[PDB]
RNA sequence: CCCAAUGUGAUUUUAAUAGCUUCUUAGGAGA
RNA sequence: UCUCCUAAGAAGCUAUUAAAAUCACAU
């Protein structure tokens, strides 16, 4: 009855057609995301709201719209407080309406504050739903994508609609949010100007802005000098940052007068320096960010300043034309003839860089200068034909020859004598648990360019910087165990010199030729030049010929010798220290033999309470990896150079690594293409940079798991204080807190124990904490790889194990078994039987098909097959005995052919030990 | 000289062994013989040591001589490449983009777009042909181009009359189109 | 074991087509490669024996490339 | 054993053992032990030369075998692969593979890749009426253990031939080899 | 023609050092 | 005279390590 008089008062003096969203005089209840920091709780988490009565508008013909009136019951003082603040901030067009009124309930007067024509959801609900994505709980994201016309409600019936790789059209559906978010950004700058000119102080948070962009809830602000108004924004912009690239928000900056209905800006084609445009973009959206921005990173103060300033450059470099980036070239005279050569670079992340040792006139060239000119793509690209290659979406520069090259892949050779032998022993019968699954797959001439096009999956990715600048200090604690620094050419170790030197030297010789042609002072002079100048280089793409279970091709990057020779002299002292250490998190350099597998597992199990095992593998690790995370990996490895390199030397080396193995002119099929980002697998640090990236995503998942947990539900006061201190160090302190970084590293290392080797990891973790949200679980990795790696991680690629007596399901493609060996039990590795039988049946050369030439090839495969003898499945245990029976046959035939050929017996009768188990058992027992 | 002492002492001892004149004097001749043999073993061992060091000296010199020949061969090969590429740059078309620049410096990626006399277009299907290369002249990179030749993936020449929706299943895609700036 | 005999025969058959210079015809090699790679991934013998009849028909169509009347005796 | 020095070593150790067993005086045993030590040392020096020279031969046989046999495997590769393929195709014993191989021996070779989908087009060469008599019946053709519908028939001069003209008596008037074009029946 | 970075294991060959054994030479000690 | 110890040279064996070539596996 009486509720009608309340409904008529909530309309006010306005024309409105309201309907009640619940019971007529009591409050409504909703679950929403909030950025909160208080004496009792801190985090970015989802909480119940109960202090509001909701009404919704109908239109002029009886249908509902996204326009709500949200009334709230307040105390008396705060009601007046918010009123005072609003009146001063009332004429801002960025502020929502605030109706302060009173009304009788339960027989007495209560004040109310009505906010008019708000959306259903806030900016915090859009930010939370894209960070914390779960494919089984998408109902808030689905309602935002439909309420604002991003897609029809029928779009969600598609197979894998959310997956960036299987449904790449989702990148067009998320980009329809771009103008909505960019209007909210503008309205924040109008509101900050109003707070400053009105003399108001306060923190502004994503939960207090609607999805049109309007601000409300002024009850926590205070008054000051009218010219001393100051808005706090560190958590607002940092939580929002990864959504700005995902929704392509600044895409309206490419158009005339920045209107999506007008044509594109026709930029001057010769223009390479955009420094004043980058500064104009920063004041347009980030005016109150309160930290110095350097458009060109040669001006930065330290690693942390380089990460700060490069994160804004990945946003702004999406406005400028693709032809503006890459080498900057100048005309120079050598013995009177004019060369064209590189005298700088323009980076999407690092800005413009100019070389310090440029000479405009030269009389003669040394061997060191001929190498730099030869490596420089300038002369190769400036003298080649123009290329329009429609087989790919990657940017094509020039064709170096009048013909295109097409490279095919041929099938593997069939070793019929081993297959006929196996079939005689009862192998390959129908319904058997062991069968052929590994083969050599043939490919057509489009093979190469088809594998190179997977670099499409590398999208520009802005990070949360407040989060990344804490994670980078915890990731570094995993590398305090090792020494590092520069070395002379006298001390560099090379594994094999009979390998390709790259382009364009693969036409004159192999790495050995250059290493023999250059004295140690030509090599040290070439290294010292890179600390003051950028050398850009060409990279080949080479197809791979090897056995596989899946039919896709594989390509590897043939990195040039100017790059390979000098990167090896900067990093090798550290990379040799990582491989010499035992018992650490990174397990590069540790053998599986003589007990080493049992030692690695007893180390990851550590002293974890209620422990559980889990693991994962990155999909397209090299393709997807963001440039911000490949830059951070090189900065973490370079921290060892504090004693021998200045701030300026450590920059050019970074710039070099960016110019040579991140952004590159790749040569493929005799033609040049611009690589968009990510790893190149012939890079001297490949396995070691993958391992730093893999720790970073696993540290990030634990920051997100703890800050998204409700702090009122945590029972242990130690973990409430850990969550509270973590929010301050992340989003309110601006310098590193060494005492907390050590405490979070110690917490993490007890409750969440890792073993890591490139893009492969095993974790042993406290399940009681993981089920309460106090440490990461597989849902916290699915979420992080979605907003920070642009990949959907399928549950078909993950695992978890409850019983530690079974060990990890798979690490390095090897299964584990607990077996008795002597007086005690040990963990042993075992391969997939089809990988070992497939390698015997199919080979990559014709001479490998005669077993009498190749007896030692079967001895090596029997060393990997030995642990199968201890398996409960007899069809697996028989695979080792097949190899031992074959090794005997090959020696009987070799002896027969040798006697028929020479009429004299062989004197080396020692072959008899290779067909007995004692030679192989000794490979898996300790004490060598 | 130690070998001569050993050989002459052997003859002096061997005559006394033949007649067994006296064990005492045999020892005297024998001690002088085995002392000479000890000096001979020292000299012969050193001769064998020096003979092995001579091969180590010559083989190190051949590794130095082969390393200087290979330096001298690749130095003139790198110069032959650089001074060859230099005789292709459009020295008039190129001077006009470099002279227009603010500071005489330009992106590399605009040099082929603005100065190259020739274009290669690689086309994967007939829908892409019809949209990009239809007819005999076409526009790309804000310039006009004329088609001089088309070839298929097998490098066989294709006439422009053969590229149609009906005949497209018979051609070896991709086609490569060569055009000149006009 | 025909499942495995068919998969092994497919590897030998494409090796014979590759040695007869079929790679010198991009329009024909791209079909032999697809038939070969499908027979290896197959799980039903009826699919694999139908794709084996298509792949073997390439070799039989090349008149005079192999002396089939001598290879069958 | 049987080296030149072995007789001196063997007789010296026999004499040394005989003297200690007989209880002879220690100065005689010292002379026997010393003459044994030098004969033994010369035998060991001869045996060290033998074992080094035998390794020199055993490496030469082994590496010469690998060289001469790697040449043999790489030379006859075209004749080995073709012989291997036609050995494996017999073991499969599939009716369609047997049917097309038996037809190809007589010259009844296809011009297309044999298609798998219904109503797709096949073209086959027919060498003589004695082939036609076995493969064809009315409008139907039987090949790769499937039925096909004859669409058209063509002479060596590219002239069309009607299905009523193909008979034993009229066969000398056609320009063989004939071509039959057909479509896969359901 | 093209054929990357890095780790681990097996096999063969060569080089350096340690121990053992025999002869020769030299010096001292005991008898 | 005889024995032992010490010092040197030669012969031989064993052990360890290093280096070179080769094969196999892992990302
Ligand atoms: O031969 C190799 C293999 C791998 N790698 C390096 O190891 C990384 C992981 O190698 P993986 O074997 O995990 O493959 P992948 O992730 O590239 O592909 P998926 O099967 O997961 O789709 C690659 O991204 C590359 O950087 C090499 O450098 N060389
Ligand atoms: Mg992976
Ligand atoms: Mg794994
Ligand atoms: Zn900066
Ligand atoms: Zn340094």
């Amino acid at each position: 009855a009486d509720a009608q008089s309340f409904l008529n008062r909530v309309c006010g003096v306005s024309a409105a057609r309201l309907t009640p969203c619940g019971t007529g005089t009591s409050t409504d209840v909703v679950y929403r995301a909030f950025d909160i920091y208080n004496d009792k709780v801190a985090g970015f988490a989802k909480f119940l709201k109960t202090n509001c009565c909701r009404f919704q508008e109908k239109d002029e013909d009886d249908n509902l719209i996204d326009s709500y009136f949200v009334v709230k019951r307040h105390t008396f003082s705060n009601y007046q407080h918010e009123e005072t603040i609003y009146n001063l901030l009332k004429d801002c067009p960025a502020v929502a309406k605030h109706d302060f009124f009173k009304f009788r309930i339960d027989g007495d007067m209560v004040p109310h504050i009505s906010r008019q024509r708000l959306t259903k959801y806030t900016m915090a609900d859009l930010v939370y739903a894209l960070r914390h994505f779960d494919e089984g709980n998408c109902d808030t994201l689905k309602e935002i994508l439909v309420t604002y016309n991003c897609c029809d409600d029928d779009y969600f019936n598609k197979k894998d609609w959310y997956d960036f790789v299987e449904n790449p059209d989702i990148l067009r559906v998320y980009a329809n949010l771009g103008e909505r978010v960019r209007q909210a950004l503008l309205k924040t700058v109008q509101f900050c100007d109003a707070m400053r000119n009105a003399g108001i102080v306060g923190v502004l948070t994503l939960d207090n802005q609607d999805l049109n962009g309007n601000w409300y809830d002024f009850g926590d602000f205070i008054q000051t000098t009218p010219g001393s108004g100051v808005p706090v924004v560190d958590s607002y912009y940092s939580l929002l940052m990864p959504i700005l690239t995902l929704t392509r928000a600044l895409t309206a900056e490419s158009h005339v007068d920045t209107d999506l209905t007008k044509p594109y800006i026709k930029w001057d084609l010769l223009k390479y320096d955009f420094t004043e445009e980058r500064l104009k973009l920063f004041d347009r959206y980030f005016k109150y960010w309160d930290q110095t921005y350097h458009p060109n990173c040669v001006n930065c103060l330290d690693d942390r300043c380089i990460l700060h300033c490069a994160n804004f450059n990945v946003l702004f470099s999406t406005v400028f034309p693709p032809t503006s980036f890459g080498p900057l070239v100048r005309k120079i005279f050598v013995d009177g003839v004019p060369f064209v050569v590189s005298t700088g670079y323009h980076f999407r992340e690092l800005g413009v860089v100019h070389n310090q040792d440029v000479n405009l006139h030269s009389s003669r060239l040394s061997f060191k200068e001929l190498l730099v000119y030869a490596a420089d793509p300038a002369m190769h690209a400036a003298s080649g034909n123009l290329l329009l290659d429609k087989r790919t979406t990657c940017f094509s520069v020039a064709a170096l020859t009048n013909n295109v090259a097409f490279q095919t892949v041929k099938p593997g050779n069939f070793n019929k004598d081993f297959y006929d032998f196996a079939v005689s022993k009862g192998f390959f019968k129908e319904g058997s648990s062991v069968e052929l699954k590994h083969f050599f797959f043939a490919q057509d001439g489009n093979a190469a360019i088809s594998d190179y096009d997977y670099y499409r999956y590398n999208l520009p990715t802005m990070c949360d910087i407040r989060q990344l600048l804490f994670v980078v200090e915890v990731v570094d604690k995993y590398f305090d165990c090792y020494d590092g620094g520069c070395i002379n050419a006298n001390q560099v170790i090379v594994n094999n010199l009979d390998k390709s030197a790259g382009f364009p030297f693969n036409k004159w010789g192999k790495a050995r030729l250059y290493y023999d042609s250059m004295s140690y002072e030509d090599q040290d002079a070439l290294f010292a030049y890179t600390k003051r100048n950028v050398i850009p280089t060409i990279t080949q793409m080479n197809l791979k010929y090897a056995i596989s279970a899946k039919n896709r091709a594989r390509t590897v990057a043939g990195v040039s010798i100017c790059s390979t020779m000098t990167n090896r002299q900067f990093h090798q002292k550290l990379l040799k220290s990582i491989a010499a250490t035992r018992g650490a998190t990174v397990v590069i350099g540790t053998s599986k033999f003589y007990g080493g597998w049992h030692n690695m597992l007893k180390t990851v199990y550590s002293d974890v309470e209620n422990p559980h095992l889990m693991g994962w593998d990155y999909p397209k690790c090299d393709r997807a990896m963001p440039n911000m995370l490949r830059i951070m990996a090189s900065l973490v490895l370079a921290r060892k150079h504090t004693t021998c390199c200045s701030l300026s030397h450590r920059f050019y080396r970074l710039a070099n690594e960016c110019a040579q193995v991140l952004s590159e002119m790749v040569m493929c099929g005799g033609s040049l293409y611009v690589k968009p980002g990510g790893t190149s697998s012939g890079d001297a640090t490949t396995a070691y940079a993958n391992s730093v990236f893999n720790i970073c995503q696993a540290v990030t998942a634990n920051v997100n798991a703890l800050l998204s947990t409700d702090g009122n539900k945590i029972a242990d006061k130690y973990v409430r204080n850990l969550q509270h201190r973590l929010y301050e160090c992340l989003y309110r302190n601006r310098d590193v807190d060494t005492d907390f970084v050590n405490e979070f590293y110690a917490y993490l290392r007890k409750h969440f124990s890792m073993m890591i080797l490139s893009d492969d990891a095993v974790v042993c973790f406290n399940s009681t904490y993981a089920s309460q949200g106090l440490v990461a679980s597989i849902k916290n990795f699915k979420s992080v790889l979605y907003y920070q790696n642009n990949v959907f991680m399928s549950e078909a690629k993950c695992w978890t194990e409850t019983d530690l007596t079974k060990g990890p399901h798979e690490f390095c493609s090897q299964h584990t078994m607990l077996v008795k060996q002597g007086d005690d039990y040990v963990y042993l590795p075992y391969p997939d039987p089809s990988r070992i039988l497939g390698a015997g049946c199919f080979v990559d050369d014709i001479v490998k098909t005669d077993g009498t030439l190749m007896i030692e090839r079967f001895v090596s495969l029997a060393i990997d097959a030995y642990p199968l003898t201890k398996h409960p499945n007899q069809e697996y245990a028989d695979v080792f005995h097949l190899y031992l029976q074959y090794i005997r046959k090959l020696h009987d035939e070799l002896t027969g052919h040798m006697l028929d050929m020479y009429s004299v017996m062989l004197t080396n009768d020692n072959t008899s030990r290779y067909w007995e188990p004692e030679f192989y058992e000794a490979m898996y027992t300790p004490h060598t | 000289p130690s070998y001569a002492a050993f050989a002459t002492a052997q003859e002096a001892y061997e005559q006394a062994v033949a007649n067994g004149d006296s064990e005492v004097v045999l020892k005297k001749l024998k001690k002088s013989l085995n002392v000479a043999k000890s000096e001979f073993d020292r000299d012969a061992a050193m001769q064998r040591k020096l003979e092995k060091m001579a091969d180590q000296a010559m083989t190190q010199m051949y590794k130095q001589a082969r390393s200087e020949d290979k330096r001298a061969k690749v130095t003139s090969a790198m110069q032959t490449m650089l001074f060859t590429m230099l005789r292709k740059l459009d020295n008039d078309a190129l001077n006009n983009i470099i002279n227009n620049a603010r500071d005489g410096c330009v992106p590399l990626n605009i040099i082929p777009l603005t100065t190259a006399a020739k274009l290669m277009v690689v086309i994967p299907d007939y829908n892409t042909y019809k949209n990009t290369c239809d007819g005999t002249t076409f526009t790309y990179a804000s310039a006009l181009w004329e088609i001089q030749q088309v070839v298929d993936a097998d490098s066989k020449i294709v006439q422009l009359s053969e590229i149609s929706m009906d005949n497209s299943p018979n051609l070896a895609w991709p086609l490569i189109v060569t055009a000149l700036r006009a | 074991s025909k499942m495995s005999d068919v998969k092994c025969t497919s590897v030998v058959l494409l090796s014979v087509l590759q040695q007869l210079r079929v790679e010198s015809s991009s329009k024909l090699w791209a079909q032999c490669v697809q038939l070969h790679n499908d027979i290896l991934l197959a799980k039903d013998t009826t699919e694999a024996f139908e794709k084996m009849v298509s792949l073997l028909s390439v070799l039989l169509s090349m008149q005079g490339a192999v002396d089939i009347n001598k290879l069958c005796e």
